């Protein structure tokens, strides 16, 4: 399942373009804020979900630490494409995280899609939407696998 | 366009890879002002102190370091305002007493985005991001 | 899956290249004409759609510049198969050079789909019908979007 | 201790050794067999990730989340606010799990031999011991990580 | 010089290596554009609904691709006058409703021409050639 | 006719051609591609064995049986008795299927393109017409294979 | 037969099959051996191009005429008139010869079995047992080929 | 004899470029033509030794299928450059064939010689006329043994 | 700058570095030339007779290889002041009749600099010692 | 057969650039003197048609700069020799330039050629005088074109 090991690779490579080890925490939460503040430009009602880590302030150390949070775990599906038994375990993890927040519909993961798409060509060299979308689609399905 | 937080990123990652760790920065800045006193050729009598009538030299060269020097600080701040803009009053005051034009940044301005073009490759350069990000560093430097 | 994937790219570009003849419309013309010959025995009222073209008139000069001008299309969407994102655009600008003429419908490429189909195989080595469906049906999505069923 | 130029430092040697791609799982299973092999014990607490078979996905995938979590709190090393906000939720996440803290001595251990043993000779010790225990103090608060 | 059928044949096969299968012709189309609008800046505000204004867009690159496309259509078609000329009426009305100029036609010629120049070698690029044979194309496309 | 000497340089051309391992499911997948790039209207035979996938377990599956058929036959081609009774008990299998014996000429023209195409320039057409038309003879019944 | 496409396919294997340069001598000799191989008794028609020595410059130069005249014949598939022309004169040179037609029917698939050969498994015979046999039918007129 | 390995190598490339099994025969003759209206511009009276392949009219299929004769005989005896005694053989075949033709005189190879030497650079990269003229000489001769 | 005995042996070691021994000769005179005519366009008609319109061709080539080949002999002259004034006398009559400006033999000189900077690279290309040889040969060659 | 071949034409550029001197006449004018002191002397009326160029003294700065011109010439050749279509240009330049000076024939260059085959081998190493001569003729027939025996 998922996408094929030609298609990983390319994602795999233009993703730690822009993700690593070596990237800098804040350049971890400045993607992770301009990921969030646009989708809750396309899914106002879904920025109560994040009252917890305090999404009311999306400079404090709670809600950084949340998008630091959120991009490991891109980061964890995206390095593990090509193990495609582990990537369904992985997701399936990442799924009940999910499931059992009241409130979370599978809509705000298609917008989450859209804000991928429109904010990684931004900083990735030579974006290729074909194989970023055979590869993440499968990924968010699978993630928001059991969502109303 | 706007030099908003994800150009900054862009144009870091592709200024690191353009201005790289040191081998290629004597090429590097050699094109670019090959590229400045091309289309500029009146800018030269700025430069008579470090030999702008012949960029081949040493004095020339070094003159180059410190101007990429520069643009590696600036870059290297875009995603800390106050401090960036520190360093933009720095760089204004370097160059108070000199009269430069706003044409004659935007000449340099040209000449750096084609010298990292020629570095990292038409396929990936960024010339929205690039354009307005070294809007915000010109600007900056102009007082502005 | 159903995705066109990079390796399906290759083998596509495969497939073409070891047809297209880039000096002369010879080859080109042979395979477009076998097409729309195709997709007009299949479809009867598609002729209709290409009397600006002379569709009744395969072998006119009229219909062998579209013929050229289809090909060509389709020989840069299949090569921008490996940038995609200048591919998107590309597909956009067919997309609405096909947009509301009357009778331009999905059933249409699905029809000219199948119509590549049945050609390819006999003026192509090693086709591989699989590999080819699931990214000429990539490209025919773009052109496409904006259609009736 | 752990001052700006040991968290830089073990920031560095980490990015080294934990790699990109399939060298990061491989990176992941040394340490967790050196966990095992250190402390064969603790082996029977992960039987909820499958810890009886290491390759199978489900223990690959406990792996993959528990380097994950040292990458992304190494990363924050910079930030004091991010940094103890993430090591009060990973704390909140085992607490209820009643965990002896002896055992977050043998990771730390276990993580020195696999960081030191990719990296090479420059590996350094003293900056990672440090550096360490502001990560298991944070996560346990037990008063052997001072 | 004139487009004949020895020089239709030699214009033939040089434009099939410099076109190439795909792989190069994004750098191909880059090349023949940044000629054009540096000789003739006036020129982009012609294209303003194809981003004219950065040819490293996807749009501008897509309409590199379509111009390119006329021009392999046109040289395929070299040997057949009939079919030729048809094609080239195609081409003069998708022109005619946007006032290009005939020194335009001149500017986007030298730049193929460089263009293909650059891909192929100096060494053997046939320039008295390629300028009768695009004459031939660009006048028909010109209406005349 | 398939003598007997055209039977031994059949048998020897084609385990040339067959070859062990992997190189035997990639003959198959050659063979089965060019039946149906010669005839697309014979892939819709194959639905019983997910002939719209060519690389689904279940089509492999047929891909190697089929071959695995010609191999055996092949190998029996010294012996009538043997060769016979097998021809007859694949008869039986094709029989209830109702398939257009034309197929089987297109069969045979793919199988020497495979064969031919893998043995090289001293692929020996005529052997191979004149013996597998006694393959096609044994299990259709068909007197266009006579 | 013989559509557009089946000869656009042959032009283009035929192509690769042939080569440039030496290679073309090699897939010459190539076809007259399979052509004494199938049928020993035609290599005595040859005995005007030193045929009992087919390394010898005399048959070595039939041979370059007879592929060459493939090549040209092939080259034309396209063009009816000049095909037709070219096949006539092809035919008023075989005429005088008396030739038996059934060696054209030999010729024919020595030169499958060495193109597919050379060519690989995407030979397409079908295709070309279509279009030779145009050629043939063109050079004898004998109703074999129709 | 004829000309040297390294010679015939030049001529042997730059004669595939412009002639090989993959070159369509509209281009065989388009070249074909060119050629045969050349030689009959320098001797006039060569063109009747052409009536039996209707030159009367360079756009039959008689005298397209000529040309496509001639190409492909001058295209063996390049393609046999480095085979000398076969060589000698196809020019001495392609000798007799001319011979027997009343009309034909020494001096129309020549010309065509000379034409050759004019269309072909107009044809291919970096026409070495050295290397051809070493080649095609020779070639020339042998074919041209034994007319007045 | 002058040239002085040690401008004059670096002046030959880089040139015959640039010109070397024929291979590359052809590509280097395309280059120089590429450059004059597009610096100076008007001085394509005083090369009607070798074909300035089309330095492709086999006869501007030739004019290429004559005007190296003059400035080989005055290269290597350099070091041989008597000599060398006794060439540089004969370009002067071989140019006499012809009208060459001043401005057009900087033209040149310009060109010919940037062909062997393109030949040897920036990072060795000595323009102080380039200048003042060439303004040397050039003056000569006027008839100064 | 006495043409010159391309591989003759490598060994004289090798035996040409074994005794080449980039940068300085010293070589180049000690080659030219010997071969034209070689030609006068087996061709004592050959020094009148140099007088514009002081063939009497040659140690002059007259005659050392046409030793130079000479050299110069032969070098633009030898090297040209790699792309004959432009050498054809260039040895019709120079037999213009030779064109119509009364004693200047045919006869002379072949003096020439024997000159240059006397002095060669006592300064370059490893000289091939077959494949020299071949292609110094090929050069010399350019330059004789229009000139009397
Ligand atoms: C690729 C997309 C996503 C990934 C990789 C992802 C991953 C994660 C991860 C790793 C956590 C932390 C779990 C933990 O350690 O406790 C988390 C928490 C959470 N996620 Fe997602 N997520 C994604 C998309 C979304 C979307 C679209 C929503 C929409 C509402 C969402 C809502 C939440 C919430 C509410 C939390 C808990 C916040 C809290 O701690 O109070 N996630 N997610
Ligand atoms: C656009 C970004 C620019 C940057 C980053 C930059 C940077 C610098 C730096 C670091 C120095 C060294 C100052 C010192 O050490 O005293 C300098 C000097 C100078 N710059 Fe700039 N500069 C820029 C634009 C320009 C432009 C557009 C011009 C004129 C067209 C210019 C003209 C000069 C002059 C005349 C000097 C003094 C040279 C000397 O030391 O004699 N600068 N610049
Ligand atoms: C991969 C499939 C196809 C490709 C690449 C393609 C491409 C093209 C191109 C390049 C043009 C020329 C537009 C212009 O130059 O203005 C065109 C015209 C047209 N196409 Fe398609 N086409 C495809 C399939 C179809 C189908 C299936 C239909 C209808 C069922 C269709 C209907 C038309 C029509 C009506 C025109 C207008 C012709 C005219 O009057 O100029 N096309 N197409
Ligand atoms: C720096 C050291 C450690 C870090 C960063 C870390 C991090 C993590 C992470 C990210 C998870 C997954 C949370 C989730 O998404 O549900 C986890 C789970 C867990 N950890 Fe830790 N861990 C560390 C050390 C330890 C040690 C030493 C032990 C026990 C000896 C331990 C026991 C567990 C257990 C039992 C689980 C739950 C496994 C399950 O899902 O069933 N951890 N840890
Ligand atoms: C010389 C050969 C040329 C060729 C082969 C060519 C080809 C093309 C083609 C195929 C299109 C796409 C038309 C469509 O799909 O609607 C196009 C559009 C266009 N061309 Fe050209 N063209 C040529 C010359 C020029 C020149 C010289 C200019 C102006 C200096 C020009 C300006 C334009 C403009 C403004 C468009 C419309 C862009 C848009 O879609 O907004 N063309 N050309
Ligand atoms: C010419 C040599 C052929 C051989 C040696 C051969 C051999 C076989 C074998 C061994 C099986 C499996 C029987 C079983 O285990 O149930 C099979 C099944 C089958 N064959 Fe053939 N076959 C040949 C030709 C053909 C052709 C030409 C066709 C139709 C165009 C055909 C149609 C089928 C079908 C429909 C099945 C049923 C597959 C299934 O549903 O399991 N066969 N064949
Ligand atoms: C497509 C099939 C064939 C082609 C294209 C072909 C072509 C040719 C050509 C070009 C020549 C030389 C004509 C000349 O220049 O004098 C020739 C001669 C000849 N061919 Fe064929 N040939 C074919 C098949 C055959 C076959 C099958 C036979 C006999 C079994 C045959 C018997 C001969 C003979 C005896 C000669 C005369 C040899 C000689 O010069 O003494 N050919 N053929
Ligand atoms: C490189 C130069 C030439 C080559 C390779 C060549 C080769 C050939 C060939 C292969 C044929 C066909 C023989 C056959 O199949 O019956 C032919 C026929 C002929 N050639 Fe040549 N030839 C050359 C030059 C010339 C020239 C200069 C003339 C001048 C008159 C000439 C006159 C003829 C004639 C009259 C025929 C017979 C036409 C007919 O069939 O009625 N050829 N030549
Ligand atoms: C700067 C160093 C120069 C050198 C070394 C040089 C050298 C030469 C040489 C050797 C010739 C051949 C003369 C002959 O054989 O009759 C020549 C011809 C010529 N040169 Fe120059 N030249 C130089 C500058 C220029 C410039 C600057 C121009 C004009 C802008 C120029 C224009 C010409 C012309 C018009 C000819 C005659 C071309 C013909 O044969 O029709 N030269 N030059
Ligand atoms: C490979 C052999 C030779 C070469 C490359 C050669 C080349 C040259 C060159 C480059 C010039 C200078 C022309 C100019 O700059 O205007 C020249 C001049 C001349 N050459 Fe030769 N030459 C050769 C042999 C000969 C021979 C054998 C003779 C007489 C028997 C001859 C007679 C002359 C004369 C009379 C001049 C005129 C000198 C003057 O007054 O400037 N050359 N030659
Ligand atoms: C939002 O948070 C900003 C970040 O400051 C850090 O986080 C806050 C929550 C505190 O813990 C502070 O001590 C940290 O330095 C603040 O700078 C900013 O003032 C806050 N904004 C508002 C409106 O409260
Ligand atoms: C010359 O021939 C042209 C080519 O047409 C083809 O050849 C002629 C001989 C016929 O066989 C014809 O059926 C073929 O299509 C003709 O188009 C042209 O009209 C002819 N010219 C003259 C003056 O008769
Ligand atoms: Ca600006
Ligand atoms: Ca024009
Ligand atoms: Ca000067």
């Amino acid at each position: 399942e998922f996408c094929s090991e030609a298609d990983a690779t390319i994602v795999i490579k233009q993703w730690n373009q822009i993700y690593n080890a070596g990237i800098g925490a804040k350049s971890r939460w400045t993607m992770g804020n301009e990921i969030f503040s646009s989708l809750f430009k396309l899914k106002p009602e879904s920025e109560v979900l994040f009252n917890n880590v305090n999404v009311a302030n999306m400079s404090s150390g709670a809600f950084h630490a949340h998008t630091v949070r959120v991009l490991s775990g891109l980061d964890m599906g995206i390095n593990y494409l090509n193990d495609a038994g582990t990537l369904t375990s992985l997701t399936a993890h990442l799924a009940a995280q999910h499931v059992a927040r009241t409130g979370l519909k599978a809509v705000y993961f298609d917008a989450m899609g859209k804000v991928l798409m429109t904010v990684l060509p931004s900083l990735i060299d030579n974006f290729n939407p074909d194989a970023w979308r055979n590869c993440l689609l499968p990924l968010k399905n699978a993630i928001a696998k059991g969502l109303p | 366009s706007e030099c908003g937080p994800l150009q900054r990123l862009k144009v870091k990652r592709q200024w690191a890879e353009a201005y790289g760790s040191g081998n290629g920065r004597e090429e590097f800045g050699h094109f670019i002002w090959a590229n400045v006193f091309k289309v500029a050729p009146s800018a030269r009598d700025m430069f008579k102190r470090v030999r702008g009538d012949n960029i081949y030299t040493p004095a020339f060269r070094a003159h180059a370091t410190r101007v990429l020097g520069g643009l590696d600080m600036c870059v290297a701040l875009l995603d800390d305002e106050s401090v960036l803009n520190t360093q933009l009053a720095h760089l204004a005051s370097q160059h108070s007493s000199r009269g430069v034009s706003a044409e004659q940044y935007n000449v340099v301005e040209h000449a750096v985005m084609m010298g990292v073009e020629h570095e990292i490759g038409q396929n990936v350069f960024d010339k929205d991001a690039w354009q307005a990000c070294l809007d915000v560093i010109t600007s900056g430097i102009q007082g502005n | 899956s159903n995705s066109c994937t990079t390796e399906d790219r290759r083998e596509m570009q495969l497939m073409w290249a070891n047809v297209w003849s880039a000096q002369f419309t010879g080859r080109r013309l042979a395979i477009a004409q076998a097409v729309f010959k195709d997709l007009f025995a299949h479809v009867p009222d598609a002729v209709g759609l290409f009397d600006r073209v002379h569709g009744t008139e395969i072998d006119s000069s009229e219909f062998k510049a579209h013929c050229i001008r289809v090909v060509n299309g389709l020989d840069s969407a299949i090569g921008l198969l490996s940038d995609p994102s200048t591919l998107n655009e590309q597909l956009s600008h067919l997309a609405t050079q096909h947009q509301e003429r009357a009778g331009v419908t999905k059933g249409g490429f699905s029809a000219i789909a199948q119509s590549f189909l049945r050609v390819m195989p006999q003026v192509a080595s090693c086709f591989n019908p699989d590999a080819w469906s699931r990214c000429f049906n990539r490209i025919t999505n773009g052109m496409t979007e904006g259609l009736a069923e | 201790d752990c001052n700006i130029l040991q968290r830089l430092k073990v920031k560095m040697q980490w990015a080294k050794a934990y790699g990109f791609g399939t060298e990061r799982a491989k990176f992941g299973n040394s340490l967790w067999t050196s966990i095992f092999n250190y402390a064969p014990d603790a082996r029977d607490l992960f039987k909820s990730v499958k810890s009886e078979d290491m390759r199978s996905p489900q223990f690959k995938a406990h792996i993959a989340r528990v380097i994950g979590g040292l990458d992304r709190v190494i990363s924050m090393f910079d930030n004091e606010d991010a940094l103890n906000a993430d090591l009060e939720h990973l704390k909140s996440q085992h607490d209820p799990r009643g965990l002896d803290a002896l055992n977050f001595v043998v990771f730390g251990k276990a993580l020195f031999a696999t960081v030191g043993g990719q990296f090479g000779v420059c590996f350094d010790l003293p900056a990672w011991e440090s550096c360490y225990k502001v990560i298991a103090m944070g996560i346990t608060g037990n008063d052997m990580f001072s």
